[PDB]
RNA sequence: AUGUUUUUUUUUUUUUUUGAUUUGGUGAGAGG
DNA sequence: CCCTGTCTGGCGTCCTCTCACCTATGA
DNA sequence: TCATATTATTACGCCAGACAGGG
């Protein structure tokens, strides 16, 4: 039907084309009757008239003349909705410029007539005068005038002189602004000019103004000739319920302007003098200005009381605004609501949906179902038989049910889970029943929560929620591979006490010939549900290819084993049910069963699983009593142990021996191990309780206490929970945030006294303005990850490259945290892995690593895979399908067609509830010892010292598999050497921090070059010790004369030549920077290792802080080329610092603040991503300095971080896709032979084609340059202003698309959803492949 | 709570909300990027067009249901062409271009 | 065998199809 | 002229339910 | 009833982005 939205400026020939009638009067209606104003606002025959084919006043009351218009009614003669497609237009008697192009930021008419924003309102507002071609005078055309400034002109420059004010004068120096010639002014300003600041003034300057000639833009578009007003129909004027009309704000705001507009007319013809008709034209100018954006001038105009009035942007933008109210959100017909319940006799594809409700929603299907039969005639007769509900139409309600899904809804969704299509039930009653499993992917208690129904209504909807979006179909989160219809809490409640056992039963012992005789015992009252017994099972194990091979055993298991073994399917071995079964043990028995015997056993198995644990809990009579809780019978003598320590250290502070600090240090201390031992007591006595004998003597066993086994499953309760009802509940602390010495003793047992509980409150007031507080940022964060991601679509099967992340397992410094396993899982790898041996092809390199690859990698223990990741995907305009990866939900590869982009955003910030928002090294395992980053030098005593601060220390296994890894400083002392073999728990590393080390290299003497007691140091001898050492001052102690002076040691030999560095021919000077202190003074001689100076020195934000790319406040500085190092200018703002490379050029610099504690020294060569200094790393650097893939382990790494402290488990295609969406802008380098610009920034994909399709030709392509924006930034730069107007703000981005003469080649998600028709994704992936294949 | 079809708004051509006034449920923001997280393009398209907004679509909807064809033919929502005129009666001339 | 053999105003206009059942901002509070 | 406080604008969660209250003037 | 047309409170918290000031 049509292709893009061209968006442009109106010319007053467009706005006089647009309309059908002068809107004159601002006389709105009658309004003591019935009709409107002829002709005023609401006019007649400007619109339309508002009875359908009826001429309002009177003629035409049939359908023969529909358009004849007598003068006795000045009508036209149409239909209702015509007057809403219909505008007017107000001839502004004064011309008044445009509000969003003069106050934009920056404004349109502001960087366009190289005038100041403030010079450009003072004008505007009748306040200031402008000069147009003066002639032969003394006067600039861009320069402004006073009326002190004009009066003098006046007088002076009477005959040829041109001096106005207003939009007119504005106007008239666009209108005479001749485009091009600026242009080649302007690109010549820019190639004869140096100053940075200049140079981006200029181009930002220039590149609108070619802009505005490529289009159809013209530069008097700017200001407002010929206002429109928008249709009646759309600014409704409806009484309320009495006899008064409730008018819009924007009849208000339009009656004003007409207003104003008649009375400049009427003083225009009066002849009124100057001041009159500069206020008029002034209150004109504002009038306009406040209808256009109401509030962007000074105090906006208000009606009743003292609210502002809404205007037409406030009509446009805002959380309520046309984009996001009523076009992304609709409200929709054939939908319900209301209060959710448990039924848990359904299987999980179905729901219980009421009689009444499903009487509502399916009207027209009982309609039809009910004209088909002919019960009935006409539609009338049909509706007053459901509106009577006679006796026969619960049977065409049956019948309209039986295979037609429903989208189930709750109310916050936060991921695709979240909306859920089942079939129907029908349910005497008014609520819905939902199958339980499904709650835990709804996030759905049943404490009154509520759930949405929608009806989809054509086939192909009925077919994508059978297909797609039925209950069965989502059995795994698409955040991972972990299932989400795992059984939450009364069903693993029933397996634990199901599948269990105690030491004596009914039944101890005896022998079983299958499981169906077990549940027969069990049931006549024979045996007991926990009671060892050897039975007969027959398990089937799949061996053959395809082929179910049976093995029959005994196994010495127990009746509840083999009464749940009767409900696993034939493929699972019988250790999936030999267990104790909690919570973790049942969601890897439905995962083994997904991936062994596939979907639909996995699906009657997941029900079969919620039938039987429903039904033995219901047997098993799992009570919580008071008994059940167990003090301890230590816990009051660990309390009065707690007490005499804290006696004895306020006995010590009364005595003053101790301070205070480390009082209240001892203190804490203390009721954290008395913390810690009260809950191993209680945790003792809670999980080995039971003590029952069997045939003699005594024999313990793990306790059938109840809030045990409610801890133990996993169904509701932590260690800490049944700690806090057991055990003291902790410390807790204050909202100072710093923590009370005196804990909550008492737990929930015993009472609370007032002040544990009033502190027990302070306690949990933060929590609930935490969580109260965190949603909204989190729901924020979640808008802004699915609007930066909104395009991009799996659009082919194969880009075509050898470049991927390389995916190692990662390692903090503790043990091995994340496996590769958890990494490489189902993402194809770039170049085939190597075996570990030698040079083996073990996987091929285009191979989706699935369970029985990874299994086959973790037995060859293979080190880093090199992998796919979607930052380095080749497709224009997508992502191809190996580079994604795994579908994730679905077992095999991403399909092409799935928005992937949606699903990662929603992954990422679904999470953000759960997230929070407000000396030396020692070895643990034994292995061995292998060093990268690594320049060293062993000492006199022979401990390997390192001349390279950036070493990294590896422990590697005896297998080849990296196990740990550390950061050693420059200059520590290392216990071992490479490729060594150590002890587990041996200390290997060891320095000084306080001190920073000034060890060498070579031996010798010591001088003191330029080391001159008095001005270069002092003479500063240790009180207490005797042993003086000479102070090396700063740069800034000392005083002018002496300040150019540089203290540094330079070792030379006996003689006092000097000893050069073991491969140059220079000496080994090192410069002492400032605070150090001298530790060996002259002629003493030096080693390696020895020093020469003495040198004395997260939750939630943190991920918005990741994706929105700030800076943190004091950033790691870096070198941006290689070579030597040197300092610059003593302190004029900042401290210089000079890179010269050794090949390079030189010229780079960078003024260093201060403040920072360094770590390069003078004689040390730095390189491209190498530190100069400490702290966090912004990601522009990391972009810029060492690479685009450096970037992306970064982020993934700094935001796993996060979700793997709070706990949560997301897989990195979905952070990786989101910094694709963060990178994808670029700036130009080198121009090349290409069409665009020096430093212009243009998106990746267009720099891409456009030299890919020229250096397929002869001429060499153009060299770009990667940007990293942030993702608020990134989404609203982008190619279609649809997308970027739906999202933040619509002001500044519909004028910068207007002004640019913009178009949306619409090709993206939310374009489409705005623009109503299919998405370009999932399954109008193929009606897209099909249009543009018709072009 | 239910509705199958019944009043709407003036301004804008969707049903109205609430129980007191007979209205339809708000198919939000983020239910649409959960149905664009499937590829729920058809059950989206008839979810934002002819359930709700288009004048022409829902009308032939209720009589292709009650014929016994469920088949949309869907148009372009109401509230979009009164995006269109608001914008347009702005000083900006926004467009929709070639066949 | 036979019937101009008791005439007088005791009076002629329909439904018609063609269209629908009607409620806007502001602020406060609760559920999840 | 390159850092720099300082000022100005622009964000800040979805869905639902109940109730009340709505410009002054004026010969 | 039918045209006439706008004044005497402050008490967010970042976080970019543009601007006059000065070593
Ligand atoms: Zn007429
Ligand atoms: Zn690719």
């Amino acid at each position: 039907e049509f292709d893009a939205i061209k968006i442009a400026l109106a010319s007053p020939d467009m706005i006089r084309s647009w309309s059908f009638g002068e809107v004159k009067k601002p006389e709105t209606i009658n309004y003591r009757t019935f009709k409107p104003e002829r002709d005023g606002l609401f006019c007649a025959r400007i619109f339309g008239p508002v009875k359908d084919y009826e001429c309002l006043c009177g003629k035409y009351k049939r359908l023969k003349h529909r358009g004849v218009i007598c003068e006795k009614c000045g009508v036209e003669v149409t239909q209702t909705k015509v007057r809403r497609e219909r505008m007017g237009h107000i001839e502004l008697a004064s011309p008044t410029a445009h509000i969003w192009f003069l106050k934009s930021l920056p404004s349109r008419i502001g960087l366009l007539l190289d005038m100041p924003l403030r010079d450009i309102e003072r004008v505007l507002y009748f306040e200031s005068y402008v000069v147009i071609e003066g002639g032969m005078t003394n006067l600039e055309r861009q320069q402004i005038l006073t009326e002190e400034q004009y009066l003098d002109a006046l007088e002076e420059f009477g005959d040829e002189f041109d001096a106005k004010m207003g939009a007119e004068a504005i106007q008239a120096l666009l209108k005479s602004m001749d485009l091009e010639q600026e242009c080649e002014q302007l690109r010549e300003e820019l190639n004869e000019t140096n100053s940075e600041t200049k140079r981006k003034k200029l181009t930002k300057r220039i590149k609108l103004l070619e802009a505005f000639v490529q289009s159809g833009n013209k530069p008097e578009w700017m200001i407002l000739t010929v206002l429109p007003v928008l249709p009646p129909d759309l600014r409704p004027l409806v009484p309320l319920d009495g006899g008064r009309f409730a008018t819009s704000d924007l009849n208000d705001l339009y009656r004003r302007v007409i207003n104003r507009n008649n009375r400049l007319k009427r003083l225009l013809d009066l002849a009124a003098p100057d001041i009159i008709v500069r206020n008029e034209k002034r209150m004109l100018q504002e009038a306009v200005d406040a209808l256009l954006d109401n509030g962007r001038r000074g105090r906006a105009i208000t009606g009743s009381n003292k609210r502002p009035l809404k205007s037409l942007a406030d009509m446009i933008k805002g959380k309520q605004g046309r984009f996001r109210q009523n076009l992304l959100g609709k409200r929709v017909d054939y939908s319900g609501r209301s209060v959710i319940t448990v039924g848990p006799y359904l299987r999980l594809h179905q729901c219980g949906l009421p009689k009444k409700m499903a009487l509502e929603l399916f009207k027209p299907f009982i309609y039809g179902k009910l004209e088909l039969r002919g019960l009935a005639t006409t539609i009338k007769a049909a509706k007053k038989m459901v509106e009577r509900e006679e006796a026969v139409v619960w049977d065409i309600l049956d019948e309209v049910i039986r295979e037609h899904p429903v989208l189930l809804n709750r109310a916050p969704t936060l991921h695709r889970l979240g909306i859920q299509a089942f079939e129907p039930v029908l349910i005497e009653g008014k609520a819905i029943q939902l199958h339980p499993l499904v709650c835990a992917a709804y996030n759905a208690d049943f404490d009154g929560d509520q759930m949405a129904v929608h009806v989809p209504l054509t086939l192909e909807a009925q077919l994508e929620a059978r297909a797609l979006m039925m209950s069965t179909n989502n059995i795994l989160s698409p955040a991972n591979g972990e299932p989400i219809i795992v059984p939450s809490q009364d069903v693993v409640l029933g397996l634990y006490y199901m599948t269990r056992d105690c030491v004596n039963a009914k039944g101890e012992g005896m022998v079983l010939t299958g499981p169906k005789e077990a549940e027969r015992l069990y049931r006549s009252g024979l045996a007991s549900l926990h009671a060892r017994v050897k039975v007969r099972i027959t398990e089937y194990e799949k061996d053959a290819n395809g082929e179910l091979v049976a093995k029959t055993s005994l196994k010495d298991t127990t009746v509840g084993r083999a009464i749940l073994w009767m409900i696993v399917p034939k493929g699972l071995p019988y250790s999936i049910v030999n267990q104790a079964l909690g919570k973790k043990a049942i969601s890897k028995m439905l995962n083994t069963c997904y991936r062994i015997l596939g979907l639909k056993p996995t699906v009657i198995f997941a029900d079969q699983i919620m039938y039987t644990g429903f039904a033995y809990a219901a047997r098993s009579g799992a009570s919580v009593g008071i008994d059940d809780m167990v003090i301890p019978e230590k816990k009051h003598e660990i309390i009065s142990e707690a007490e005499a320590e804290v006696a004895e250290i306020q006995e010590q502070f009364q005595s003053g021996l101790v301070t205070a600090g480390e009082r209240y240090n001892k203190v804490i201390d203390i009721w954290a191990a008395a913390n810690d031992r009260v809950s191993k007591a209680m945790m003792d006595n809670l999980q080995t309780e039971t003590v029952i004998n069997r045939d003699g003597q005594e024999e313990k066993q793990v306790s059938f206490n109840s809030i045990y086994m409610m801890a133990d499953s996993g169904a509701r309760g932590s260690a800490a929970q049944i700690r806090q009802l057991a055990g003291m509940r902790g410390l807790m602390a204050k909202p100072d945030g710093s923590i009370i010495e005196t804990p909550i003793t008492a737990n929930f047992r015993e009472g609370l006294n007032v002040l544990q509980y009033f502190i027990s409150t302070h306690g949990a007031r933060k929590g609930l303005a935490d969580t109260a507080l965190k949603t909204a940022n989190s729901g924020y964060l979640t808008r802004r990850l699915v609007d930066v991601a909104q395009d991009l679509v799996v659009t082919e099967d194969d880009c075509g490259t050898h470049e991927g992340i390389m995916m190692t397992p990662v390692i903090e410094g503790g043990d091995v945290k994340e496996p590769l396993r958890d990494r490489v899982l189902g993402r194809v790898t770039a170049e085939d892995v190597l075996k570990p041996g030698t040079a083996d092809i073990l996987v091929p390199r285009n191979t989706l690593l699935h369970e029985q690859w990874c299994d086959l990698l973790e037995e060859n223990s293979v080190d880093a895979v090199k992998v796919r990741s979607v930052v380095s995907c080749d497709t224009d305009f997508g992502v191809c399908a190996h580079c994604y990866g795994r579908d994730l939900a679905r077992g095999h590869i991403i399909n092409k067609g799935e928005a992937i982009g949606v699903i990662a955003a929603q992954s990422i910030g679904e999470p953000g509830t759960q997230l929070t928002m407000r000396s030396s090294i020692q070895v643990k395992n034994k292995g061995s010892i292998k060093l990268s980053n690594v320049k060293s030098v062993v000492n006199s005593s022979g401990k390997l010292v390192i001349t390279s601060r950036n070493t990294e220390l590896k422990l590697i296994d005896e297998f080849g598999r990296t196990k740990e890894s550390y950061k050693v400083p420059y200059g520590a002392v290392l216990a071992k050497g490479d490729g060594e073999q150590v002890a587990g728990g041996e200390t290997v590393a060891n320095w000084d921090p306080h001190t920073m080390p000034v060890i060498t290299e070579v031996s010798g003497f010591v001088r003191f070059t330029d080391m001159i007691d008095g001005q270069t140091i002092t003479r500063q001898t240790d009180e207490l010790t005797g042993l003086s050492s000479l102070v090396v001052l700063d740069s800034a102690e000392r005083t002018a004369g002496g300040k150019d002076l540089r203290p540094a040691l330079k070792i030379v030999d006996a003689q006092g030549n000097d000893v050069l560095i073991p491969g140059t021919d220079m000496p080994a000077q090192y410069f002492l920077p400032g605070k150090a202190i001298v530790q060996l003074e002259d002629g003493v001689q030096i080693s390696s290792g020895d020093t020469l100076a003495r040198i004395p020195q997260g939750g939630l934000p943190r991920v918005a802080d990741l994706f929105e790319a700030r800076r943190p406040k004091e950033p790691a500085i870096l070198a941006e080329i290689s070579g030597i190092v040197s300092f610059g200018k003593e302190t004029k703002g900042k401290r210089r610092l000079v890179i010269t490379p050794v090949d390079g050029s030189d010229p780079y610099e960078e003024m260093i603040p201060k403040w920072r504690q360094l770590n390069v020294f003078e004689g040390e060569r730095v390189e491209r991503g190498d530190v100069i200094s400490d702290g966090p790393e912004a990601p522009h650097d990391i972009l810029r300095l060492r690479g685009v893939h450096a970037v992306t382990r970064y982020i993934v790494n700094e935001v796993q971080d996060v979700y793997r402290l709070q706990g949560v488990k997301i897989n990195d295609k979905h952070i990786e896709v989101i910094v694709r969406q963060m990178l994808r802008k670029a700036t130009i380098v080198n121009a090349g032979s290409s069409d665009f610009l020096e430093g212009e920034q243009v998106e990746y994909s267009r720099v891409k084609i456009a030299n890919r399709e020229l250096e397929a030709n002869g001429k060499v392509g153009a060299t770009y340059s990667r940007d990293l924006l942030g993702i608020t930034k990134a989404s609203l730069a982008t190619e279609s202003f649809i997308s970027a107007a739906s999202f933040q703000e619509t002001t500044r981005v519909l004028t910068e698309a207007a002004v640019a003469g913009k178009r949306d080649e619409l090709r993206g998600l939310k374009e489409n959803v705005i623009v109503g028709r299919l998405i370009p994704a999932g399954t109008g992936y193929a009606y897209h492949q099909d249009r543009m294949r018709r072009r | 709570h239910a509705r199958s079809t019944g009043s709407y708004s003036l301004v804008t051509q969707q049903p109205l909300g609430g129980k007191a006034q007979f209205g339809g449920q708000r198919f939000g923001e983020m239910e649409v990027w959960a149905l664009e997280a499937y590829g729920a393009a058809y059950t989206l398209q008839e979810m934002l067009t002819v359930k709700s907004d288009d004048v022409n679509g829902r009308t032939k909807m209720y009589k292709n249901i009650v014929d016994g064809n469920h088949q949309m033919e869907p148009g372009m929502p109401e509230s979009f062409n009164v995006l269109l005129k608001e914008i347009r009666s702005l000083g900006i001339n926004i467009e929709l271009e070639d066949e």
